DNA sequence: ACCACGCGGGCGGTAGCGTGCTTTTTTCGATCTTCC
DNA sequence: GGAAGATCGAAAAAAGCACGCTACCGCCCGCGTGGT
RNA sequence: UGGCGGUAGCGU
């Protein structure tokens, strides 16, 4: 849940970003990435 | 004796590796595909590089070292499975040199017919029916509310594709 | 504000103000537990996220 | 020239970065040693 | 009578390294872009 | 008014 990882404001216009949501991003950009090349008949070994 | 290899580049660097390695006289390969679309508009169509961040390269390692290589201007490093870096078969790279392209368009932001929602706008939190891109950055939809159904023209920021 | 299909949408884990959609449409207790249909983000407390 | 964001990921390099503990657990070259 | 189970030491990976409290510093993606 | 890292200190 959002809760458990907040977004602490830095009262500088800048927002503190925990090492969850790094990680969380990270592997949602990298499964994006692999269906999108999977959806491009990629050949093996980019798939792999 | 020469072999071919598969490399990962850096972001944004594929022409600065690309540049680099033929300085160095090695044999370099990168799929090109007419498509671009995205938010910036203003007639975005151009080539772009097909499987981003991939680059075949053709070199005898006894010639120019792996490690010359690794450590080339904007290329990140080797695509290698184990150990020892791996080995891209030559038929493979035969068959993704001449019918790899194809016209079908990934990215379907541009194309019409589709669903989408607005992040803002008049009409803000509407579904809207994409049927016609006319120009660029002009989008014309058949947004739904309560009152009426408008075909109304917002721009590509204004929509979210689906 | 959070973002559609995002790792913090309001959507899949709660409005972020208690008894407010994050449109703004409804704003009291009287709508707890409508989904409200312009974006689809329950009217529930804060605590649920 | 600044202001703002948007996809990616160790770095800069046409290589190499480390460099003053103890205890427990696992695996394996290599014997070994006992014999199927 | 040359192989299979025992093992044997040697190497490699993993986990832990007392608690409270106080003050300061620095940092809270990051660089490569796109419109103006 | 949220944490992380470093430094120094207090009490054992
Ligand atoms: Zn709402």
């Amino acid at each position: 849940p959002p809760d458990l990882r907040p977004l602490v404001p830095l009262d500088g216009g800048r927002f503190a970003t925990s090492d969850l949501n790094d990680l969380y991003r990270r592997v949602i950009n990298r499964n994006n990435r692999l269906k999108r090349l999977l959806d491009l008949a990629a050949p093996d070994i980019i798939v792999r | 004796m020469q072999s071919w290899y598969l490399l990962y580049c850096k972001r944004g660097q594929l022409q600065r590796a690309q540049e680099h390695l033929e300085r160095q006289a090695v044999n370099c390969l990168a799929p090109m595909i007419t498509l671009e679309k995205i938010v910036r508009g203003k007639r975005t169509a151009v080539s772009e590089p097909l499987f981003p961040n991939y680059l075949f390269v053709e070199f005898d390692p006894e010639v120019i070292h792996t490690t010359t290589i690794n450590a080339t201007r904007g290329v990140s490093h080797f695509v290698r499975f184990g150990a020892s870096p791996a080995i891209v078969p030559s038929a493979v790279i035969h068959q993704l040199s001449v019918y790899k392209p194809k016209d079908i368009v990934d990215p379907a932001t541009p194309y019409p017919g589709d669903k989408v929602i607005i992040t803002e706008g008049a009409f803000e939190g509407f579904q809207a029916i994409f049927t016609e891109p006319d120009g660029e950055a002009r989008s014309m939809l058949l947004l739904n509310l309560i009152n009426k159904e408008i075909k109304h023209s917002v721009k590509n920021t204004e929509f979210r594709k689906l | 504000k959070p973002e559609r299909d995002g790792l913090f949408c309001a959507r899949i884990f709660g409005p972020v103000k208690d008894y407010e959609c994050l449109c703004g449409k409804y704003k009291r207790l009287k709508h707890r537990g409508v989904i409200c249909e312009k974006c689809g983000v329950e009217v529930t407390q804060t605590k649920v996220r």
